[PDB]
RNA sequence: GCAAGACGGACCAGAGCGAAAGCAUUUGCCAAGAAUGUUUUCAUUAAUCAAGAACGAAAGUCGGAGGUUCGAAGACGAUCAGAUACCGUCGUAGUUCCGACCAUAAACGAUGCCGACCGGCGAUGCGGCGGCGUUAUUCCCAUGACCCGCCGGGCAGCUUCCG
RNA sequence: GACGGUCGAACUUGACUAUCUAGAGGAAGUAAAAGUUCCGUAGGUGAACCUGCGGAAGGAUCAUUAACG
């Protein structure tokens, strides 16, 4: 009964920008969702200064993505001035807040030392 | 044939509305929250209690002869974000799973052409 | 852990006992008549199930009218008279779906809109909303397909003209029959190809 | 939510929105015991005229007789010794 | 948390205060006990109080071996939550987060203290000082001034502790006024009030606030029911307030700019016609 | 003892000092030790 | 200049004597003193209005 | 279903306009303007400028008109993690409009003006000229959309010799 | 307003008489459990600083993208 709602959400991932073995997990296990927000809703921004936010979620070479990609387990993807977000719903979470932190002006470095805390201390994280 | 009703889906920053109505939407069938279900602030908006929610409205109809349901997904929107969260997901697969027949569904987050201020203020919010 | 308000919660007994269903018809307008059911109170005294049961809007997609016609075009339905378990509704507007409306705007092209309000023969006041878009050619190599302000211009003043030379020659029975294949918005596509063509032109 | 006196008003019986009913003694401000009957809100606690019995009343639609079986106790532990 | 370092500073400020020999000396937040011991070769009696428990074994262990040791008596917690003990004056490098309650803990405190010497922020104690026609004159200077005499000694750098703020720090003596101005209380605070919402309006223009019209409109009805005064139907309470701000000559005043005796002056215009803030 | 609740406001310190001023305006045994 | 702000002085404090004086009997009753709303509430809006009679306890 | 006040998403570009500050729903009206085109006219009428004058984001002051949203201040409710650090509810002045003031910004290219001279290569916005071919067509309204070469003044780039 | 009569609770002062409880002690017996950087402007009374509006970078750009069986 379930057949038909797990491929039309494993087809949007990819129309999002998802990698195909990426949003293979939406079949193989059940409780994945995806989250999706502007960076002009946690704050106001224009012109250069927009451009300076992009540049602080990527970093240098994406590392700045791919740092907080691997400690959530989650994958996220940069459109634009839309972020998307496929994960599991604690997973989300910790990385829509670390994303959030660096929009409003923190730099990567402070935003490293948070999320190894985070994930430290919680003991069950599935 | 199916006889055919239409959901509003309502998922809130801490909340989920599951709500079942006519045709015409003028009538309430059933309507269950996500607080319904869970004794706690914290797990009101979380996909487990949506999918609850989604059980009992779903088996609600089963008694009164509906078979089919329209869906519409909402959001916030205004000021707000404008998409629907990981609760309303979690609903529309649990309706699917109780064998509830799926229509056309459809987003009817209210879109501003244009809006007043959001709160915040400059420095931003969700820190 | 709250005690809450002494009482404050009544035993709820079931409505659906008082309650009746009854059809809701489509207009001959359309090939398909039953487009579902609806349900209403009985009439307990003073208060009519027909008075509540009036004035309800239906949104019924084109599909569930037409064999064969598009699905992202939709029309509401408002219920006018009863006649005994049969609700008989009439036109009341039309629109297109949200997901139709954002796949239509691309970046690097214009966009025209224009209204009009007209008075059809048979007295019905309506406010039509039309929009289209430039198009780019075949053998272009530039980016972008952008129409000069007096080109948009000379669009939207065609653009109404043709709208309301079609709705107030005509009563509402036969603007609803043009509305179903939009006949209205692919005239206008044609008009304006001498300006700067067009396409994805629709009310 | 209910407090009665007892015992010619030297012991206090309460009843709380958990749905426990606890015995106390104004003294040594201890609780003798607690009672685990009910799942909702004690909204009704009455006790009779003699100290014997108490009557309780909950959210949950149930309502339960209790009886003062201390003299009965004490009888049991001494029988052993 | 901050120590302050420089010896020559403590001296100096040990030397403002008077510090008699059979005075009792109460001291907020001894921190290493720099200040405290040389307060306890010249005091009776020094009441420290700590919040944080570590600092207390550490102080005891200072004073311990030394004659002073008997003097020195220890409170740990929060003062604010408690009674004062009785002192005849006070020296403390305060906390900065609660430098306002305790200011208005002390001139709460009867019976009354000499004098107390005090370390605050320099922006906080500048408004503590500041006279009318200044730019930091505000409603904390009016409530403090009217009820004590304050007074600035000394400035103090962001060297002199470790670790460095970013703000700088002054020391400021706070003397109480035996007895209190006979006024009453509830309508000062009530008229202070309304003219620093914006402290360099006119009154004029602080008055005309539909916000302030309104809640003295009512005030006045409430006023008149009670000693059965007929109100008339074409009554304007704007038109009421201006004619009593012209005959006090008070209109085109700035509240930045008033001193104690203009508000008496208002006080009394105000409640002559009847108008009662409280 | 719960006695910061003047020191909320400033209106709560007026109440306070208030009523202070009032009380300031109107204002073991031998037994047990002997025998 | 210094001796007329001396002079100056003595009328402040002559003048704050009789004012103070003044302003004690247009004082309001104790009953009256309750009723009044306070001006610390302002910021809540049309809110503080809602209470209807609140000084309704009083010791004799 | 009715009313009120604000706002002008997506299309929106490193594109366009203005001396700068700044400027975005349709339609009508009023005055002004750059560039291009010219085998029209005057005939040196010009450049830079102390003094002097007009304009000058936001916030703010004075007098009126309104008050949705947001919101300094203030009152309440809380105050975990922690170098992890400023929340929640209500919401004063303001934020909106009409007149008078005020004349300040990282009001940036952290970079006076006028004139002359001094490399290539393509795009881009407007105007003009020439053109093998596609694509629409003209009661009115209108004579365009794409492709190629050239010429001016703009908004910006990629590469460079000497200095 | 006045008198008689009747039934009378509730008060006031002496004198007897029943129980329950208050703390501080004194002399014993058992048991071995227990505890980011700034500019302008306007403010501030949990100010080792915070907030409102408008600006600047003198602050770390990953990925897809003509049309299309
Ligand atoms: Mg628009
Ligand atoms: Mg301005
Ligand atoms: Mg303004
Ligand atoms: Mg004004
Ligand atoms: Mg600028
Ligand atoms: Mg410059
Ligand atoms: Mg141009
Ligand atoms: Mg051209």
């Amino acid at each position: 009964v379930s057949a038909l709602t797990k491929a039309a959400d494993f087809v949007k991932a990819f129309i999002l920008g998802f990698q195909v073995e990426d949003a293979l997990a939406l079949i193989r296990l059940d409780d994945l969702f995806l989250e999706s927000f502007e960076i002009t809703d946690v704050k106001p921004l224009k012109g250069d200064h927009l451009s300076r936010a992009i540049g602080r979620i990527a970093g240098k070479g994406g590392k700045t993505k791919f740092t907080i990609e691997n400690v959530t387990r989650t994958r996220i993807v940069l459109a634009d001035v839309k972020v998307h977000i496929l994960g599991s719903f604690q997973n989300i979470k910790m990385a829509r807040t670390a994303i959030c932190n660096l929009i409003l002006g923190n730099p990567p470095s402070k935003v490293y030392g948070n999320i190894r805390a985070v994930a430290s201390r919680s003991a069950d994280r599935f | 044939e199916n006889v055919f009703g239409v959901c509003h889906i309502f998922a809130s920053f801490n909340d989920t509305f599951v709500h079942v109505t006519d045709l015409s939407g003028k009538e309430t069938i059933c309507r269950v929250t996500g607080g319904m279900k869970v004794k706690a602030d914290r797990d009101e908006s979380s996909p487990y209690a949506a999918m609850l929610a989604a059980q009992d409205v779903a088996q609600r109809c089963k008694e009164l002869g509906i078979t089919a349901l329209h869906i519409k997904l909402r959001a916030t929107g205004g000021n707000r974000t404008k998409t629907p969260g990981p609760g309303a997901q979690s609903a529309l697969r649990a309706l699917a799973r109780s064998g509830m027949k799926i229509g056309r569904i459809e987003d009817v987050t209210p879109i501003p052409s244009d809006s007043t201020r959001r709160k915040g203020g400059r420095r931003g919010r969700r820190l | 852990t709250k005690g809450g308000k002494k009482g404050a919660k009544k035993k709820v007994v079931d409505p659906f006992s008082k309650k009746d269903w009854y059809d809701v018809k489509a207009p001959a307008m359309f090939n398909i008549r039953n487009i579902g059911k609806t349900l209403v109170t009985r009439t307990q005294g003073t208060k009519i199930a027909s008075d509540g049961l009036k004035g309800r809007v239906f949104e019924v997609s084109l599909a569930d009218l037409q064999n064969d016609e598009v699905a992202f075009r939709k029309f509401k339905l408002i219920t006018e008279d009863v006649q005994g378990k049969n609700c008989l509704t009439n036109f009341h507007g039309m629109d297109l779906t949200r997901d139709k409306m954002c796949s239509m705007v691309k970046k690097w092209q214009t966009m025209i809109e224009a209204h009009v309000d007209v008075k059809t023969t048979d007295g019905y006041l309506l406010r039509l909303f039309c929009v289209g878009f430039t198009k780019k050619r075949n053998n272009q190599i530039r980016k972008t397909s952008y129409a000069q302000h007096q080109q948009v211009r000379q669009i939207r003043k065609k653009m109404m003209e043709i709208m309301t030379r079609e709705v107030q020659t005509n009563d509402l029975k036969e603007v609803v029959n043009k509305l179903i294949p939009d006949s209205i918005g692919k005239d206008i596509e044609k008009a304006c190809q001498s300006i700067y063509p067009l396409h994805d032109v629709f009310v | 939510l209910k407090v009665a006196f007892v015992s010619r008003g030297t012991q206090l019986l309460s009843s709380g929105s958990d749905g426990l009913v606890k015995l106390w003694t104004i003294k040594n401000n201890e609780c003798v015991r607690t009672l685990d009957a009910h799942e909702d809100k004690v909204w009704g606690l009455h006790c009779s005229r003699l100290d014997d019995h108490a009557l309780t009343g909950a959210s949950d639609s149930r309502v339960i007789l209790w009886k003062d079986v201390t003299e009965a106790e004490q009888a049991e532990e001494q029988a052993r010794q | 948390q901050h120590i302050l370092k420089n010896p020559l500073i403590i001296n100096s400020i040990i030397d403002k205060a008077a510090l008699r020999p059979t005075d009792v000396v109460l001291e907020v937040g001894p921190g290493t006990g720099n200040m405290t011991v040389k307060l306890l070769e010249k005091a009776k009696k020094v009441v420290a109080c700590e919040l944080d428990p570590r600092l207390v074994a550490e102080l005891h262990k200072r004073v311990q071996g030394t004659p002073v040791a008997s003097k020195l008596q220890v409170l740990v917690g929060d003062v604010l939550k408690t009674d004062l003990p009785f002192f005849d004056t006070c020296v403390a490098n305060l906390p900065y987060q609660i430098s306002s309650p305790f200011v208005f803990k002390l001139l709460l405190h009867r019976p009354f203290f000499r004098c107390a010497i005090l370390m605050f922020q320099r922006e906080f104690a500048l408004r503590l000082v500041a006279k009318p026609g200044d730019k930091l004159y505000c409603r904390l200077s009016i409530n403090t001034q009217l009820l004590a005499r304050v007074d600035h000694l000394m400035k103090v750098g962001k060297n002199n502790f470790r670790p460095p703020p970013k703000v700088e720090s002054s020391v400021v003596r706070i003397e109480p006024k035996n007895p209190p101005p006979p006024i009453n209380f509830q309508e000062w605070d009530g008229l202070v009030r309304i003219t620093f919402v914006r402290k360099n309006k006119t009154l004029s223009a602080a008055f005309k606030s539909s916000a302030v019209q309104q809640l003295l409109e009512k005030n006045y009805r409430i006023h008149c029911s009670v000693h059965n005064i007929i109100i008339p139907e074409d009554f304007s309470i704007a038109d009421k307030i201006q004619q009593i701000l012209t005959s006090t000559g008070f209109s085109d005043k700035r509240a930045r700019s008033m001193d104690i005796d203009d508000f008496i002056r208002l006080l009394h215009g105000f409640n002559a016609e009847g108008i009662h803030f409280s | 003892e719960g006695k910061d609740k003047a020191l909320k406001s400033s209106q709560a310190f007026f109440s306070k000092l208030q009523d202070q001023v009032k009380m300031q305006i109107n204002d073991i045994s031998v037994h047990k030790l002997k025998l | 200049k210094v001796l007329q702000k001396i002079l100056e002085q003595k009328e402040k404090k002559s003048q704050r004597a009789e004012m103070l004086q003044k302003l004690s009997e247009v004082q309001a009753s104790e009953a009256e003193m309750r009723l009044f709303y306070t001006t610390s509430k302002l910021g809540t809006g049309n809110r503080m209005y809602h209470t209807k009679e609140k000084a309704d306890e009083v010791v004799a």
